[PDB]
């Protein structure tokens, strides 16, 4: 319980919820885009 | 050595230049936590301690040992401004300007605020009052240039408040500072002598307009002016450029107003 | 179009200041000079008094002679034409010995032999003076941060002139004693060494002789800015912040995002200008030593298209 | 993200653009309407560059360089690939920097100093747009500006001064080298006497004022003073570079020949042009 | 008291500061142009100080 | 994905926009630039190729 | 939570009157997009 | 697009609108003069 | 609600019709003089 | 890796997620560069060999 | 409420329309020369109808 | 000259601006386009 | 005293004032740009 | 010793929290450098 940014457990928890979701929708477009990229022209 | 390589092409120079590089990045570290004895740690726009200090910590205090018994000085040290501050939040956010809940320059917030510093006269070196009135200095006396001296003050508003009744000089420095305006009420005012433009014929100040000369802040002695009154005038007169705006009659004045 | 603070308008002149005297031998200290109004528009009008002690002696002597045998050689190739000594004035030079002599003190009294005599003279006068600025310090009890800020300027003349010679076993590689000599001589160096621009060392002493003069334009600027509040008194804003110190932290925290104090902005003044001679001499000592073509050297290390 | 001491002075106002529209901090930098034109500037000023770097084929930064267009292509624009980029960046490094400067006026008005500080910028920016902007309008072909790169914006400088000889020899350009040289002469004095009279020896009191003046009063005999060597600090740097400024402005548009060819009128003044003896005749 | 007149006023009030900011831009570099071309320059020029 | 709303909880709009206005312009003339710098994506060069402008 | 002192209602109405000009701006762009692709793929 | 118009309440908008117009400008300053820049759809050659 | 710039709902509402309508008429004439470059000289 | 939730704890939310947005833009467009330099994933050079743009 | 604006804001405002008339005329004259230039006029012109 | 002021109690002040304004607009036009009618003096074909 | 436009003595005086203030700082450009000129391009 | 003035108790639970991040990095690591030895061995 350090606080540094007066954050609650809850507060971060929720926040790193909805944070996770936002990097999970990023990473699964990044892995799409891959794909593409991949299928269109592997590197390696 | 001409050519003599260690390595590659990594030679004598190569490695005085890098060698340098450590060296002024090393140097750059030592220099930036120099500059963090005044001011830090950092505060949230309500007074905490904010959650972001920066990459450089803070360095190990120091003791400056102040002329003429005036006490020691450790920074960095805890640090409060030992005023109250008359502004509002204007957003919950932060990075968001603070507006003042009154009026601003007798407020002493934004251009016209100022600092408590110690409630004494500035000394010299022999332990005298640095800035002194030249009436009461010894042998002071106007050498070059037009004499301020009984010129009328004229403010931004066009329109003359008083006229110059003395000079205070900064004796070691033996230049003025100080202009001592006589309002029309009897009592002087202090004018920064940066602030003014002595003309041919007058004293223009073109921070302040006729009716804000009466409220400049006072002088507790005649004889001599403290920092922290030296603080309240120059605070209160550079204030006045952005405060006195609406009763400035210049035409950049009327096209940078609101 | 109103008070920039850049002339004073007006001036005051009171009785000359003698100066502190903690512990500086008043009878070494001259009188105090004249005060001259010229000098009054732009800053302090009095001139003098100026102290005067062994070093200070030996400084003189040794300046003066450096001085004046540079001028005696100027008569001599002048044949003692007043008319022709103003002529060339600027075109005149107290070479160094030919190479053919290397360090070797047999050049002839005309041919070099000369320079070395006015190259001593200069030698101790300037460490003389070095010692001055040193004890002038510490007799008013001071920081010694003149002394080696001065030692900077010093290593790169004692680089151009005593080390770098040596080093290369000839005076014909130091600086003749002329206007336009040195400036040839400063030419012909780069060209020699294959454009000295692509010198490591020589680009960072620019970076801090051009951020010399933006510190010190930056410096001066705010300090002048903020003059309407008495931030010109620096010395008290660091003994107790006033509202000119905070303005001046805050425009250029509000504007490149981090600010200094009244106090370390000196700390990036003395070290911006201490690394422009102090990184110049390395930069003079590698060239010829251990560097024959800087730009052979950029190309083997990135900073020229070929190679 | 605020000092101890900087809330008192955030206050609405002096903004020359936008009013309260930019008139916000992003952390401790301020905004206003210049800076979201300084970023927008500066950011595709510097993208530009990378990108210039995928044309050039090379990553290694010092290789890194936006040469300006051909001399064939006069002042008119050029493709992108051989010259039109510098351009695209030029204009976005005069919008960067005159944004900059105009951002430090307001945040100026905002705190109530002079405009000291912007007017000094202004100097440097003139002496930016003499190399870029002013001189190759002249000389009637961007090709004479500099590449924007670290190492060769110096072989235009070689360049540019073994075209008239020794470029020593411009008597603009030894005004102000004596410029830069006392500049910094007095910065590390000026530096170094502060720090002295704040930092003396170990248990003495922190140094006066008085003590400055009396250090280089022993010293060289004369102390221009706390306000005078600021002063001198400004006027010093800007002389500099207004003398620079000046000394490229007439190379190449009024003087075309080696600069030690310009040196001899003081020898062939007429009442010494002829006496035997010296350095020349 | 027209709204639309308003804001094309404010529109046009920012595309008058803008134009005559680069109008005053041209008259520099115009002037520089003019001055260059009556200057001998073209008579005798520079070579190209960086490779093209 | 139906919490994203909160990231205005914590972030102002008024800075947001401003950053996003910037961030979306300074992108969008990146590319077009880019597309200018290749001989092919030039559509001003491509049109003048095809149609014997020169 | 608070930081801009938004509501959550107030946040929940700013965000999709946000994510709609987002939608807006990327139809345009897809529709450029494949009038782009169409006149010339890059792939 | 139909609370679009709430955009005004969070910028000032003759603020914008001075701003606007600058953006403006500018922007078509920028076109125009890279259309003058090719050797094609330059008006101001290919009519002489 | 937020009110960050004072202004209420309903002035939002008409600035914007009035910023709207000045918008589309910007546009029109914007795609007119296209219209006459692309007569004059395709860029396609 | 289940209390990774307090790093925010220990890093402002405000000051991350700019970070965070300044460093994914730099690195995506600094890959993107990476791709456009090697005349191979060039794609912009790939479709004009591919259906002949050069003549 | 400054003297000095309120008349150059009246002349400006003048010399606007005056401007904005003269240019309104140049597009049309400008207009005109695009469209004989896309015309075959060139190709197949008239004899001069008057004696020069 | 001294009575030169009263004219402005004749003519409407703000009225005169306006039709000044574009008196000297005119008249600037008028003698730049006089000058591109001469061989000479026509800036824009010298140049080139 | 005629009063034609409704005007005092002292607003005209002021207005005159203001007017030739500009007339002035007009004829002194002018005169610059005919030296320009005439340097460039002398009629006499 | 407190200079940064949290508990040992705080100290254990965040190098705990470290750690896992620590060991999840090294993961992470060591699978990308297995993937790249088989397809391109250094050794
Ligand atoms: C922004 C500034 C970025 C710096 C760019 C430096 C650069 O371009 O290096 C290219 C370099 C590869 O260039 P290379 O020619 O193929 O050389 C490959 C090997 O380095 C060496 O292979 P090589 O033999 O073929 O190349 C010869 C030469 C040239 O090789 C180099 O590229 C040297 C580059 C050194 C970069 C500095 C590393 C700093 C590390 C601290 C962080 O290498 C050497 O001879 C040794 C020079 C370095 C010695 C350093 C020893 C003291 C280090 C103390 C700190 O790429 C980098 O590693 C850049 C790293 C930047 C990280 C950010
Ligand atoms: C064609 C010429 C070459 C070139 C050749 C050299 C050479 C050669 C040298 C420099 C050096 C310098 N060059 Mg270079 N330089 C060129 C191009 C440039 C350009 C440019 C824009 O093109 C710039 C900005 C510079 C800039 C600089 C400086 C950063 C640096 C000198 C610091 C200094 O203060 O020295 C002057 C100060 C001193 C020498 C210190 C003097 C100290 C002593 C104690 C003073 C004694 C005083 C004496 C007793 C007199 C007293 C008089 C009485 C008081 C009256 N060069 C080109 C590429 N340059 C020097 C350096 O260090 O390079 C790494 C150097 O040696
Ligand atoms: C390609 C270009 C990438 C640029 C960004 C690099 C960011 C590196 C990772 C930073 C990180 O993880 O911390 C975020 C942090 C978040 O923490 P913060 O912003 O609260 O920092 C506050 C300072 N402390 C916590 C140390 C007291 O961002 C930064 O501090 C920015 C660091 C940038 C360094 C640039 C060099
Ligand atoms: C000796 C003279 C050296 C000259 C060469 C280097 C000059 C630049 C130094 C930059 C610097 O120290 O910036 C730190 C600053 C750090 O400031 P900051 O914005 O991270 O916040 C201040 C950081 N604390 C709180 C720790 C003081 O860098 C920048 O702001 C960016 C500069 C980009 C270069
Ligand atoms: C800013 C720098 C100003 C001062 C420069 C001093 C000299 C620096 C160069 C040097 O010594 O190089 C040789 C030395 C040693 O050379 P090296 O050969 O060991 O390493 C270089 C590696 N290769 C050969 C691949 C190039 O270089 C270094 O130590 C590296 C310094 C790199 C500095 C790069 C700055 C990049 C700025 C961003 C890009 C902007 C482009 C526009
Ligand atoms: C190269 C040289 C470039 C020189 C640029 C100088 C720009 C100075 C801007 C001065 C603005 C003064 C003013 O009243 O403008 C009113 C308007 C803005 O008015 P406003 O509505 O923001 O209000 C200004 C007054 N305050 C903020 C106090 C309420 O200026 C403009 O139209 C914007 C400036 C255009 C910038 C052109 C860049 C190209
Ligand atoms: C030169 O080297 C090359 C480029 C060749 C190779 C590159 C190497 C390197 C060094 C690569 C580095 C890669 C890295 C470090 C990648 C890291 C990526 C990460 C961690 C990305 C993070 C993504 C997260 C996202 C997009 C999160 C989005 C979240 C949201 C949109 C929601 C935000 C809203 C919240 C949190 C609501 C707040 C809650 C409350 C209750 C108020
Ligand atoms: C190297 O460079 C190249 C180009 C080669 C490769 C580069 C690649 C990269 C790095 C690409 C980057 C792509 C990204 C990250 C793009 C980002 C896109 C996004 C997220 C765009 C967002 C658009 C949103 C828009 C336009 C929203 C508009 C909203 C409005 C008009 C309405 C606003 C008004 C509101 C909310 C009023 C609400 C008020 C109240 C009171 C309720
Ligand atoms: C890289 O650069 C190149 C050139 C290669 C390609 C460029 C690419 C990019 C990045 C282009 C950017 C384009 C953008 C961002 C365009 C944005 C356009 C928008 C949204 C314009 C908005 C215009 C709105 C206007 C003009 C609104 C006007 C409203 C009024 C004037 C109020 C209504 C009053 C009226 C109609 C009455 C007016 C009164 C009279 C007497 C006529
Ligand atoms: C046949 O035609 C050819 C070309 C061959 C020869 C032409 C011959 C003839 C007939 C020429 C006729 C010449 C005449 C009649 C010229 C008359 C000139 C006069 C009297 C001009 C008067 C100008 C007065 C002006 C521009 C007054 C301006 C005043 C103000 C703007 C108010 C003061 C405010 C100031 C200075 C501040 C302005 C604000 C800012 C922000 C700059
Ligand atoms: C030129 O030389 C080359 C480059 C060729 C070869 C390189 C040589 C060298 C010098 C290699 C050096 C390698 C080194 C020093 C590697 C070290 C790596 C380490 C130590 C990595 C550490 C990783 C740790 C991570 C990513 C930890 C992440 C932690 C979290 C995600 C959780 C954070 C949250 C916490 C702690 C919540 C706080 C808890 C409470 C209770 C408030
Ligand atoms: C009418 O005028 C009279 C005759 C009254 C007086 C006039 C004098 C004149 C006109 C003087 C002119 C002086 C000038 C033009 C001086 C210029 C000096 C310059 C430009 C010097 C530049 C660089 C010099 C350097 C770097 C010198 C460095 C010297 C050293 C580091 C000392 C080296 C020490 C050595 C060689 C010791 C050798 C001796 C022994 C015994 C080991
Ligand atoms: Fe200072």
């Amino acid at each position: 319980d350090l606080g540094y940014t007066g954050l609650t457990d809850e507060q971060a928890q929720e926040l790193h919820s909805v944070y996770m979701s936002g990097l999970w929708l990023f990473s699964a477009v990044a892995i799409v885009a891959h794909l593409a990229v991949y299928i269109w022209r592997p590197w390696f | 050595m001409v050519g003599v390589t260690a390595f590659g092409n990594f030679d004598l120079a190569s490695l005085a230049i890098y060698s340098f590089w450590i060296f002024l990045a090393g140097l750059i570290y030592y220099l930036q936590t120099e500059n963090m004895r005044e001011g830090y740690p950092l505060e949230n726009e309500d007074g905490t301690p904010a959650a972001n200090q920066g990459p450089f910590p803070l360095p190990k205090p120091k003791t400056f040992i102040l002329p003429h018994g005036r006490g020691t000085l450790t920074v960095p040290g805890p640090e409060s401004e030992d005023r109250p501050i008359a502004l509002a939040r204007t957003a919950v956010s932060e990075g968001f300007p603070h507006a003042p809940t009154g009026d601003p320059m007798k407020d002493g917030v934004g251009p016209a605020s100022w600092v408590a510093r110690r409630d004494l006269p500035e000394l010299d070196g022999h332990g005298h009052n640095k800035i002194k009135p030249m009436k009461a200095a010894a042998g002071f006396h106007v050498s070059a240039g037009k004499n301020p001296i009984g010129l009328p003050v004229r403010g931004c508003d066009l329109e003359i408040a008083g006229k110059v009744v003395d000079i205070w000089v900064d004796i070691p420095e033996q230049m003025a500072r100080f202009l001592e305006v006589e309002l029309k009420d009897g009592s002087t005012r202090l004018l920064p002598m940066q602030m003014v433009k002595v003309q041919s014929n007058r004293v223009h100040v073109n921070a302040l307009s006729s009716d804000l000369f009466a409220g400049i802040p006072t002088i507790k002695s005649p004889t001599e002016v403290t920092l922290l009154e030296e603080d309240k005038i120059c605070g209160y007169v550079a204030g006045g450029l952005m405060y006195a705006a609406p009763k400035r009659k210049s035409v950049v004045a009327a096209m940078l107003a609101e | 179009a109103e008070y920039q603070n850049i002339f004073s308008q007006v001036q005051v002149r009171g009785p000359a200041d003698l100066g502190m005297t903690e512990d500086v031998n008043l009878a070494n200290r001259s009188g105090v000079g004249p005060f001259s109004t010229l000098l009054g528009w732009f800053g302090n009008a009095q001139l003098g008094p100026i102290y005067l002690g062994s070093l200070g002696v030996l400084s003189l002597f040794s300046g003066l002679m450096w001085f004046f045998t540079i001028g005696i050689w100027f008569w001599y190739q002048a044949g003692w034409n007043p008319a022709v000594f103003l002529r060339d004035l600027f075109f005149f030079s107290l070479e160094p010995p030919a190479p053919e002599y290397g360090l070797s003190f047999a050049a002839p009294l005309k041919e070099g032999g000369l320079w070395l005599i006015a190259s001593f003279f200069m030698f101790v006068a300037v460490w003389s003076w070095w010692g001055r600025t040193y004890l002038r310090a510490q007799a008013l009890g001071m920081g010694k941060h003149t002394a080696w800020a001065f030692l900077s300027a010093i290593w790169l003349w004692m680089v151009l002139g005593f080390i770098r010679p040596i080093l290369m076993g000839s005076w014909s590689e130091a600086v003749p004693y002329g206007i336009f000599s040195h400036l040839d001589w400063t030419n012909n160096f780069s060209l020699v060494h294959g454009n000295l621009f692509y010198n490591p060392f020589h680009g960072l002493s620019i970076a801090f002789l051009y951020g010399s003069a933006l510190l010190f334009a930056m410096h001066g600027a705010t300090i002048l800015a903020v003059s309407r509040f008495g931030g010109e008194r620096e010395l008290e804003q660091i003994a107790d912040r006033g509202t000119a110190a905070e303005r001046a932290a805050l425009f250029w925290r509000w504007t490149m995002g981090f600010n200094a104090t009244m106090e370390g902005i000196h700390r990036w003044a003395i070290w911006m200008a201490v690394l422009v001679t102090l990184t110049g001499g390395i930069g003079i000592l590698l060239s010829g030593t251990v560097v024959d073509n800087w730009y052979v050297w950029g190309q083997n290390h990135g900073m020229a298209p070929l190679n | 993200a605020l000092l101890s001491f900087e809330r008192k002075y955030r206050v609405p106002g002096g903004t020359l653009v936008g009013g309260n529209l930019f008139d916000f901090w992003v952390g401790p930098f301020y905004v206003g309407f210049f800076g979201v034109a300084t970023f927008f500037f500066a950011a595709l000023g510097i993208i530009l560059i990378a990108w210039s770097a995928v044309l050039q084929g090379t990553w290694n930064p010092q290789l890194i360089s936006v040469y300006p267009p051909a001399l064939e292509y006069g002042l008119g624009g050029a493709p992108l690939a051989k010259g039109g980029l510098w351009q695209i960046i030029t204009i976005c490094a005069t919008g960067a920097f005159v944004s900059w400067a105009l951002r430090e006026v307001e945040i100026c008005r905002k705190l109530g100093i002079g405009y000291h500080i912007p007017f000094a910028f202004a100097f440097a920016i003139l002496a930016y747009l003499t190399l870029v902007l002013f001189r190759p309008v002249m000389m009637g072909a961007w090709g004479y500006a500099f590449p924007y790169g670290i190492w060769t914006h110096l072989d235009w400088v070689s360049n540019t001064g073994y075209t008239y000889g020794n470029f020593h020899y411009n008597p603009a350009h030894m005004i102000a080298i004596s410029f830069f040289f006392t500049n910094a002469l007095a910065l590390a004095l000026h530096g170094a006497l502060v720090l002295s009279a704040a930092n003396p020896e170990k248990g003495k009191e922190m140094r006066t004022p008085d003590h400055e003046d009396t250090f280089f009063r022993d010293l060289v005999g004369y102390s221009i003073g706390t306000l005078g060597i600021h002063r001198l600090g400004l006027l010093l740097s800007l002389s500099a570079v207004f003398f620079s400024a000046l000394c490229m402005i007439i190379t190449g548009t009024i003087w075309f020949d080696q600069w030690v060819d310009w040196w001899q009128w003081w020898v062939k003044l007429p009442w010494w042009a002829n006496i035997p003896g010296g350095i020349n005749g | 008291t027209n709204l639309r007149l308003w804001v094309a006023f404010q529109m046009m009030k920012g595309a008058g500061w803008a134009g005559g900011v680069f109008f005053g831009t041209l008259l520099l570099i115009g002037f520089f142009r003019v001055v260059g071309r009556m200057l001998p320059i073209q008579e005798n020029q520079a070579p190209a100080p960086n490779i093209t | 994905m139906s919490k994203f709303y909160k990231i205005w909880m914590i972030f102002d709009p008024r800075r947001v926009f401003v950053a996003q206005g910037v961030f979306l312009f300074l992108l969008a003339v990146m590319i077009h630039l880019i597309l200018l710098s290749t001989p092919s994506y030039n559509w001003l060069e491509i049109s003048a190729a095809k149609y014997n402008r020169v």
